[PDB]
């Protein structure tokens, strides 16, 4: 069967412009009714374009027509959304679909391929700012400890969450390092670590802000 | 798979008109009620020996059979010839031909993107040398292929018919569609179809035939002279009717069964 | 044109099952119901459902059915519970030929209620963070279900309201949901302040654990 595939990962400015690929796999790209969705993040899905097997028009969703548009390639079978003059709505989850597949033989079913997270943002990459999360007193040495890393003032896209090299597996607090009023990043996740190494060893937390060269591995310590 | 061939695969010798005549043959011909091998499109054109010739069929209305293939080794290393039958015509191709893990042609998607064959879709080709080109169940659609001094011939017979299980008993002749004398070395084949049907081979034999041509220069009945000692009458006679009588045909003789081979052991 | 809307969740505790719907303007036009269904996990891909309200893809462990009519559609969900705990959207296929729409999606879940007792977890700043920018201590909740937390403060026995606030997905092997949040001030006010505190506000539940600036 044909297998649907996503240009990654994205970040482009509010007022700039993003093209979105999907390749196609198996088999070739003309005999696919491909269409394209909008996702705001987490929440409900929107229409925005797709070629229908009537004419086989490219056509758009009204709330979008225009200011986005498709093309496509056989030299590679990759379809293409690219939506013009971003806005704060178009931190999507953009999907590439088609009501197709074939395998030489003629099919009509419709495959999603898992689409592109963008960010659009004002922000830009930024040096070090990364600090260990010190406790409350009540964690040293308590029933269960907890510590970590904390950040800051960053927007780097990628972050490493596990606050020690293979030593933790469970107790694992991940969340989706919120932006600031300013629109950097921040983030704080927690770990519920060992009750005897905390306030006698310390660990390391590989924050690596990784466009901005500054690649930062900081120690995990109370103080 | 096989079944009887019964009369198939008698086709005009050479290109002169005879009327009203019992005209007697050597030449590449399918044994009378000789076994043909049949085969099926339920995941089956695996590459076949093509011996002295091949005769071909097919009975058809899908029309996904579309095509031909012959050589050596199949695979570049040599020439070799693709008959096609698309839409409405023969078509002809003899290049260095890389051909795909099954002769399965590539096929017509819906039309609003253009709809067209890839060239099978693994590769197809791997060189040109293409020293020729041409152009042009309801139906069976008989065809014989051989080869002889270079000249490769095709010759065909399209009927309606009404047993869909075998090839057809009664008669009927093909005339040549073409005759090609492009020199390739032909010893394999295979045949294409489409993606998403029935074919039968038997091969040819040098064999005597006695050929009746009708009053409208047309062959419609023969003898395989060798099919059995009544055979061997008709054709000793030049008759399709023998009168009660005793005939001498040939004279047995017992076939030599190894070569002694002596000299003086020096 | 054949636009469509949902029910927010329909969720039910483990090995239930439960009735997702959809309703909208007209059928996809043209005829009986092309709208088509897509199960997206938790932090994880959609994969194609029932299609047509009828219409089963390859890989459907009969767990799942189409139902309904008409300016509506719906799609069953039975057994549930991790991976069938996801959002499924409705969407409209007319002819697949006439324009399509997207539904605001419909998230079930293997029910966390009644709500559990919170797991608190608190982080003052680090003795370098007190120097640094402008400084945060921050609050972990979890085990608690989603969106009913408010991982709220108090700063020495003021009320103040958070800086940023965040939730994760479900844990799969526990079905387990979290939330923290980070509040923010100067670091004069995180040195002079040492009673600062996550005061939470819950739907029916309510804790506060309390902190001094760097406490080891
Ligand atoms: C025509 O093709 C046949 C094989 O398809 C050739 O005969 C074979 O030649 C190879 C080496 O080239 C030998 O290993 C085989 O033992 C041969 N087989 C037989 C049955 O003799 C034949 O030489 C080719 N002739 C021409 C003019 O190309
Ligand atoms: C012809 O096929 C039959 C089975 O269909 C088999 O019994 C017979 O031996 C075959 N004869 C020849 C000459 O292949
Ligand atoms: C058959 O295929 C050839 C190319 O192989 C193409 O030129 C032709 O248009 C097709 N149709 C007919 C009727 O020959
Ligand atoms: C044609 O044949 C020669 C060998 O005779 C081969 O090396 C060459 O690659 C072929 N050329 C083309 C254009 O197919
Ligand atoms: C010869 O052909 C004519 C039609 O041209 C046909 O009517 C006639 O029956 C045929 N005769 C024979 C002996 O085949």
């Amino acid at each position: 069967q044909v297998q649907l595939v996503q240009s990654g990962a994205e970040v482009k400015k509010p007022g700039a412009s993003v093209k979105v690929s999907c390749k196609v796999s198996g088999y070739t790209l003309p005999e696919l009714s491909m269409h394209w969705v909008r996702q705001a993040p987490g929440k409900g899905l929107e229409w925005m374009g797709g070629f229908h097997p009537e004419d086989g028009e490219t056509i758009y969703a009204q709330k979008f027509q225009g200011r986005v548009t498709m093309t496509e390639d056989t030299s590679t079978d990759t379809a293409y959304m690219e939506l013009s003059s971003l806005r704060s709505e178009d931190t999507a989850v953009y999907y590439c679909a088609t009501g197709s597949p074939f395998g030489v033989v003629t099919d009509w079913f419709d495959p999603w391929g898992r689409g592109t997270l963008v960010t659009v943002s004002s922000a830009s990459t930024k040096g070090p700012s990364v600090f260990p999360l010190a406790p409350s007193s009540k964690s040293t040495s308590g029933g269960t400890a907890a510590l970590g890393c904390l950040v800051k003032d960053y927007f780097p896209e990628p972050v490493t969450v596990s606050w020690n090299s293979g030593a933790l597996t469970s107790g694992v607090h991940t969340f989706p390092a919120v932006l600031q009023s300013s629109g950097l990043y921040s983030l704080s996740s927690v770990v519920t670590v060992p009750s005897s190494s905390l306030g006698t060893q310390t660990y390391i937390c590989n924050v690596n802000h990784k466009p901005s060269n500054t690649k930062v591995d900081k120690k995990v310590e109370p103080k | 798979a096989y079944t009887n061939s019964f009369t198939r695969g008698v086709y005009y010798p050479d290109k002169v008109f005879r009327s009203s005549v019992l005209h007697s043959t050597q030449d590449l011909f399918l044994p009378f009620f000789s076994n043909v091998t049949w085969f099926h499109a339920i995941h089956d054109n695996p590459v076949l020996p093509f011996n002295d010739g091949v005769y071909f069929a097919s009975t058809e209305k899908s029309n996904i059979i579309r095509g031909w293939i012959f050589g050596t080794t199949l695979d570049s290393k040599t020439q070799s010839l693709l008959i096609v039958n698309n839409a409405t015509n023969v078509v002809i191709k003899v290049c260095e031909f890389q051909f795909c893990n099954d002769p399965f042609l590539g096929v017509y998607y819906h039309k609003n993107n253009k709809s067209w064959m890839e060239s099978e879709f693994r590769v197809y080709s791997s060189a040109n040398n293409c020293t020729f080109e041409y152009v042009s169940f309801k139906n069976l659609r008989e065809f014989v292929f051989k080869n002889i001094d270079g000249y490769f011939k095709i010759y065909s017979k399209h009927t309606p018919i009404n047993l869909v299980r075998d090839l057809p008993q009664g008669f009927s002749a093909l005339e040549p569609l073409v005759d090609l004398p492009i020199g390739i070395n032909i010893t394999r084949f295979q045949t294409l179809l489409a993606l998403h049907a029935a074919y039968y081979v038997g091969y040819l034999q040098p064999r005597t035939f006695l050929l009746k041509y009708n009053e409208n220069g047309t062959i419609t009945d023969a003898v395989d002279c060798a099919l059995d000692p009544l055979s061997e009458t008709k054709c000793t006679l030049k008759s399709f009717t023998v009168e009660k009588g005793i005939y001498q045909t040939s004279n047995f003789r017992v076939q030599p069964t190894e070569s002694i081979v002596r000299f003086p052991n020096i | 044109q054949s636009a469509l809307t949902q029910p927010p969740s329909a969720s039910g505790s483990p090995g239930q099952s439960v009735t997702i719907s959809c309703t909208g303007t007209s059928s996809d036009v043209g005829g009986y119901n092309y709208v088509s269904w897509y199960q997206q996990h938790p932090g994880k891909a959609p994969k194609l459902m029932i299609y047509e309200v009828s219409k089963r893809p390859s890989g459907v462990p009969d767990r799942f059915s189409g139902s309904k009519s008409g300016n509506t559609a719906s799609l069953t969900v039975s057994g549930l519970q991790a991976e069938d705990e996801a959002d499924y959207y409705c969407s409209s296929y007319a002819g697949s030929n006439n324009p399509y729409v997207f539904g605001t999606g419909t998230k079930v879940t293997v029910l966390g209620q009644p709500k559990a007792n919170p797991t608190v977890t608190l982080f003052p700043p680090s003795s370098e963070e007190l120097q640094a920018n402008k400084a945060t201590l921050v609050c972990l909740i979890s085990d608690f279900y989603p969106g009913a937390v408010t991982v709220a403060w108090k700063a020495d026995s003021s009320p103040v309201k958070a800086g940023v606030e965040t939730t994760t997905p479900s844990k799969q092997s526990n079905n387990k949901y979290a939330a923290s949040s980070y509040l923010s001030l100067t670091p004069e006010q995180w040195k002079s302040h040492r009673s600062y505190s996550c005061q939470v506000t819950h739907e029916g539940s309510t804790v506060e654990k309390t902190v001094a600036p760097t406490e080891c």
